[PDB]
Formats: C-alpha cells, structure tokens, sequence
RNA sequence: GAUGUCGGCUCAUCACAUCCUGGGGCUGAAGUAGGUCCCAAGGGUAUGGCUGUUCGCCAUUUAAAGUGGUACGCGAGCUGG
RNA sequence: AGCCAGGAUGUUGGCUUAGAAGCAGCCAUCAUUUAAAGAAAGCGUAAUAGCUCACUGGUCGAGUCGGCCUGCGCGGAAGAU
C-alpha cells in the first residue's frame, strides 16, 4: 500500500538538505543488501501521511526512483524537535 | 395541590397525611374509606401509590396501582434499615424466590412480547440494596 | 459585563461575535457571561 | 448565499420599478423604497425578483443575501402588513392613542407620550395593550423599541413595557 | 518542591542556554507535554504543573517528570552593591530547549490528557505542545 | 572654577490608574444603600488639636476631603521650625 | 443548521432530613418496552408539580462540520508643557 514515489538527490549536506524542507521535501537514504547506499529525496506531506498509519514502521515498503520499485522497511525516522515534520528516515532494503 | 407518600389505614393525622390529599381536595375520608374498601382487602401495610384523578371540592373517583417491589424486599432478610452504599455490605443476599415472588407483583399490568425480560429491572432494586442472586 | 483579555464561551448558550473590532460575548441564558475584550 | 439565491416572487398587485440601485415597491399598504449597495444587481426577469452580486466587490453575496430579505420584508410590507403589539405590566401602567401619538403612563412623574412616524398606527384594545401597523418592518421595530426603551422590563416582577412575543426570566431578590 | 539532595559545587556559572533539546520523544507514557520555546523552569514552576496535572487526572494513571531543576541561580538581595562576592542560591531552575519533553502520561484517555496539559503548560513560562508516543 | 538640600507659605500646571458630580453593564441588584467593572479629567476636591514634620493618630466637617508628574513643581518668590 | 413530535415501567432507585421526588449531597449508575430515554444538564419547587436538553425520528434538497500546518492582520495596550 505504501508506495513513496521518490527522486534522487543531486546534491548533499546542510545546505542542500535545509534548502529541501523549505521546500515541503526532506532528504533520506536507502542502505542495505550490497548495493551501494542510494540517497532519496521525498514530498513531506504525503510520507507525513502515511507515516502516521501503524503498517508504515513494519510492514514492507516500496520506493520507486526512475521507474525502479525498490522494497524496502523502515528502519530510523529524524522527526522535527518541536513540530509533527520529518527531517530524514532511513529505509533497510527487504 | 400538595402530596406526601400517604398511609392506607390512617386518614387525617396533621404531619404526614392531613395536608396528603385531605388538602389537596380529595376526599381523604372518601379516599381512604375507598381506597381503604381497597386498603381492607390489601396487605398489612402495602403503600401502593396511585395516580390521582380528582377534583377540589368534595368529590372524586381514583384509577388504581400496583403494590411497591421495594417495601417488600426487606422481609426475610431480618432487617429494617439500608446500606450507606451497597455492594460493598448486604442486607443478606435472599432468594430468587422471594425475587420471584415480588416478581409476582408486577406482572398482571405491563405490555412484554416475552415476559422473562422484567427480572432484570426488579434487580436494578436489588443490587442496588444487596439482594444478589445465587 | 467583565471585561478582559480573554473572553470566552462559558456555556453552550453563549456566542462570540464582533461589532466594531471587539470580541464579545453573548449569552441569552446568563447575562453574567457578557464580555467584552479590552 | 442560499438568502440570496432563493428568488424573491412578487405576488399579485405589486408595481415593482428598477432605477438601478435606488429601488421601490408600490402595495395597498403603501409605496417603499430601498437604495442597495453598489455590488448588487437587482433584476426583473419574470414575476419575481433576483438577487446576485457585481463583480467588483468582494462583499459581494453579503449583500445580495441582504438586499433579498429587505425586498422580501418590503414586497411583504407594502401587501400585508407588520404588526408587533407590545404589553404593558405595572399595576398603574396604561396606554392611550390620540391620533400619531401614543400617551405612555408608566409610573412617572411627567407624562410619556411617544410621537409616531409618517406610515405607524397604534391601537389599544387594552389600557396595557400597544399594538403598531406598518409598511415598513425596521420602522416598527425601531418604535417598537422606543417605547419598549420608556419602562423595558425589569426582571424581579416583569414591570414595564414588553413585547407581547418577549419572554421576561424573573429571579429572586437576595435571601434575608 | 524538586531540588538535588547534594551537589559537587553550591554555585553555577549564569553559561547559556543554545541548541535544540534532547529527551524529544515520549518514552514512559503514552502522551507528553513538549517545549516549543526556551528558557529556564524553575522548581515551583515543576511542582505547580505536575500539581495541576494530578488534580485534572484524580489518583488516574502514571505521571512522569522528565526535566529536575539542577543548575543553582543566585540573587544579590535588595540593597547590596555590585560585587563582594557572588550571591547566595535562591531557586533551582531546568534549562529547557526546544523540543524537551517536560512530562508524560499514561492510564488516562487522550483527551483527559490533552486538558490535564494545557492546566499544567498555563502555569509554565515557556510554550509547549501536546505530543504522542511514536513507533520506530 | 557650587545645579541650595526636609517640611511650611504663596502661586500653581499637567496626567488619569476618577475621590465627588455625570453616563452605563453584571450583581449573591426588592427598595434605600452598596459591591465590582467600563466610559469620562468639564468643574470641584476641608478646618483644626498634637508634632519641624511629609505622613499619621484624634476632633469635627464635606457632594467629595482623589492618586501621581512638574529639580520628591515653586528659597534671583517668602519662611527657616 | 432552520421548522412538527415524545422524555415512559420498577420509582419519591437507597441513604439522609422536618420533607430529598432525576435535579442538597452521598452509593447502586443497571434494567425496561421499544424508533427512544444519562437513576438524569442547569433552572425551578421549602420539597414534588412544572421547565427542557441528552435522547430517536420526520418534512426539508447542496455542500457542511472541526482539528493540524503556516502567512498577513485584531484585541490584550494607562502618564504626566
Ligand atoms: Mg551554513
Ligand atoms: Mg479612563
Ligand atoms: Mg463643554
Ligand atoms: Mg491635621
Ligand atoms: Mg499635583
Ligand atoms: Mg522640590
Ligand atoms: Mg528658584
Ligand atoms: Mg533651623
Ligand atoms: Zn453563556
């Protein structure tokens, strides 16, 4: 059900990940298997959605980057210190 | 038009049935004369509350009621007086029987498809004085 | 009516409304929930 | 909104006349007239009347919802009439007309007696009994309110002037 | 009222209070009380919130405190002259950043809690909000 | 290489967080009188006993004897307790 | 959201009191026929009567409800030439 329709980050850090969450995306990255690390950038809102559903932390998850449908969990969420945001999740490959 | 829960065998005593329906403008002496020709047949002091249809001067006629279920519980229980608040101490937990037979009390005037259903409300009393079941 | 900085419904028959830039309340129940904002 | 798209239909015997914004409705009761705001198009297009609003004005349906509940209340006027009655409670209270004007005694020293408008008639079936006609329903209600202003009732008794549709709360004055 | 039982030093450097918090996710209760602003919470301040949250909530669930006023603040009293010594401990205070958890909750519905809170953030300095228990 | 400091007297002026008067809402406002808050600074707003007093206590008044600013207003205006 | 209708059976649930009846408080806080009804929301009654929500529905014919994220504004906001 769960099905994050993602791009690819083009460039890294603070900068670029700050100018992302003004922007209502937030960076992540997809580690796991023997593939190399892939880093992912997604629309706020529509994780923050689904994210607040229970079958989002455990269940299998599907993230499709240039047409590619990668499975993957959820493996660690950087939540806002203050507001109900995102700053970066880390999905485990499965 | 005042009303005090009034006695069947005595009729104008000043505090509790002079002003019950003697001064409401029934015929107290007609009312429990009546209702006492009804109260000769009944129990040795069953309050059985009507409704009252009267008039102000004089006259009346009196549609009837069914006899308490609350002032017949305390019988076989050996007491006279109530819990602060049930469930935690009982009067004696009696029978159903007794339940049952005040059960036979409000049965001839109530308008159930199955008649079982009311042994439920005569223990909404019944837990709420002590008298569980078995 | 009590005038304070803040003014709020007190029970269901009250109403907030604003007439010239002032919160109110009005009640048809109680006329000791009047407020004014101020 | 939903006030301003209900059409308003005139019934039989109403001369209705579109000057733009000025607008008036002529009845048996008499001749009203209304000036609606800038933003709203009133039109004839059948036997009634409608109500929407003129771009350029963001206010817009506010008015036309306006607008619709004033003609209505004026189609209503000039064909049948306002009345609201207003009773008098006081055990020396008392009412009287003598033509325009309504002679107000309420427990004063000086007498009241309260001047009526152009197109208001008062009646009194009653010494305690006030009973206006009009065309006009803001007119009435307004001398309604005046005279309602003389002695407005007050809550322990309900003594004075009130609205035969007002419901007084009486309370009880402090124990002891 | 909330205070150490004993302390290496009686008296702390004024130092600063930058940085976002840690202790940001509710992690004993269900539902939490969570600083959006900064600024110091003193010790009376602590017991008059969890006061009022005890009493929105009558003998109901568990409560926590996550924030204990450690750091000493000092006063000069009236009338006494710049310097001669630095001034004597007067109250205790938690720094507090934004996103620290201050309380939490547990064994009482949401809404109980919700009210439990804004009783108990109306006796606080600092703006808060009301936060729930997350998964991973 | 001086800006005279307490209180009094004389003369005052502003502010309003209004003491009285005026207008008002709620009142646990029957009425009389109050309580509380809102608006309002137009005008008005004690004499004496004791003390250097400000103040305060006391006596007796008044519709009321308001609160503060003006170098704790005012000594090239007075006094000098 | 406007606009028509009902609120009952045990029962004045028990305790207390001069009396407490849903409506002083206190414990039971479940039934009941049923389309429905919290042993009763405050008012109100010396107290009941009464008042009426909750309660469930009909007629009505296009959007409505109330939380979150924020943006710009509103109030909160009284001083002395
Ligand atoms: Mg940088
Ligand atoms: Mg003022
Ligand atoms: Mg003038
Ligand atoms: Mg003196
Ligand atoms: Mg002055
Ligand atoms: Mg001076
Ligand atoms: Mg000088
Ligand atoms: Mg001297
Ligand atoms: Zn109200």
């Amino acid at each position: 059900m769960f099905t994050i329709n993602a791009e690819v980050r083009k460039e890294q850090g603070k900068g670029a990940s700050r100018r992302l969450r003004a922007a209502n995306k937030f960076p992540a990255i997809i580690y796991g298997g023997k593939e190399a690390p892939l880093a992912i950038e997604l629309d706020h809102d529509k994780v923050m959605n689904m994210q607040a559903k229970a079958e989002f932390y455990s269940e299998v998850l599907t993230i499709v980057v240039d047409g590619k449908e990668i499975k993957v969990k959820a493996q660690d969420v950087q939540r806002h210190p203050y507001k109900p945001k995102l700053q970066h999740i880390d999905f485990v490959r499965a | 038009y005042v009303k005090l829960q009034v006695a069947a065998g005595m009729a104008n005593p000043s505090p509790p049935v002079g002003p019950a329906l003697g001064q409401q403008g029934v015929n107290i002496m007609e009312f429990c004369k009546a209702f006492n020709a009804k109260t000769d047949s009944i129990e040795k002091g069953l309050p059985i509350p009507v409704v009252i249809t009267v008039y102000a001067d004089r006259s009346f006629t009196f549609v009837t009621k069914t006899p308490p279920a609350a002032v017949l519980l305390k019988k076989a229980a050996g007491i006279k007086s109530g819990s602060g608040k049930p469930n935690k101490d009982k009067v004696g937990k009696i029978s159903r029987a007794q339940l049952q037979e005040i059960a036979q009390t409000k049965a001839a005037d109530m308008t159930g498809a199955d008649i079982e259903a009311m042994t439920r409300s005569i223990e909404g009393t019944a837990r709420s004085m002590g008298l569980v079941v078995e | 009516m009590k005038v304070r900085a803040s003014v709020k419904k007190l029970c269901r028959n009250c109403k907030i409304v604003k007439r010239d830039g002032v919160i109110r309340v009005i009640c048809s129940a109680e006329p000791k929930h009047k407020q004014r904002q101020g | 909104s939903r006030v301003a798209k209900a059409p308003v239909v005139v019934p039989a015997g109403v001369d209705v006349k579109i000057n733009g914004q000025v607008i008036t409705i002529k009845g048996k009761n008499g001749e009203l007239t209304r000036t609606l705001n800038d933003a709203v198009e009133v039109k004839h297009a059948d036997n009634t009347l409608t109500f929407g609003p003129r771009d350029g004005y963001a206010d817009g349906w506010a008015q036309a919802g306006t607008a619709r509940a004033l003609l209505n209340s004026m189609v209503i006027g000039v064909t049948e009439g306002f009345t609201k009655k207003l009773q008098l409670v006081g055990v020396g209270y008392r009412a009287a007309v003598k033509g325009n004007v309504i002679n107000l005694s309420l427990g004063f020293s000086h007498p009241v007696d309260h001047q009526l408008p152009a197109g208001i008639t008062a009646e009194c079936p009653t010494q305690t009994e006030i009973v206006l006609k009009g065309a006009d329903k803001q007119v009435i209600g307004q001398v309604a309110a005046d005279l309602r202003a003389y002695r407005r009732p007050e809550p322990y008794k309900g003594k004075g002037v009130r609205y035969a549709d007002e419901v007084v709360r009486t309370k009880e004055a402090k124990k002891k | 009222m909330l205070q150490p039982k004993r302390t290496k030093f009686r008296k702390m450097h004024k130092g600063r209070n930058r940085g976002l918090a840690q202790g940001t996710d509710v992690s004993f209760g269900s539902f939490g009380l969570k600083a959006v602003g900064r600024g110091r919470l003193t010790a009376r301040q602590i017991e008059a919130a969890r006061r009022a949250m005890t009493r929105a909530v009558k003998r109901q669930g568990k409560i926590w405190i996550r924030v204990f006023p450690d750091k000493p603040i000092t006063e000069k009293p009236l009338a006494v002259r710049m310097g001669k010594g630095k001034g004597n401990v007067e109250y205790w205070v938690a720094l507090i950043q934004p996103g620290k958890v201050l309380y939490e909750m547990d064994g009482v519905p949401e809404e109980l809690a919700r009210e439990a809170f804004k009783l108990a953030a109306a006796k606080l300095p600092i703006k808060t909000t009301f936060v729930t228990k997350t998964v991973m």
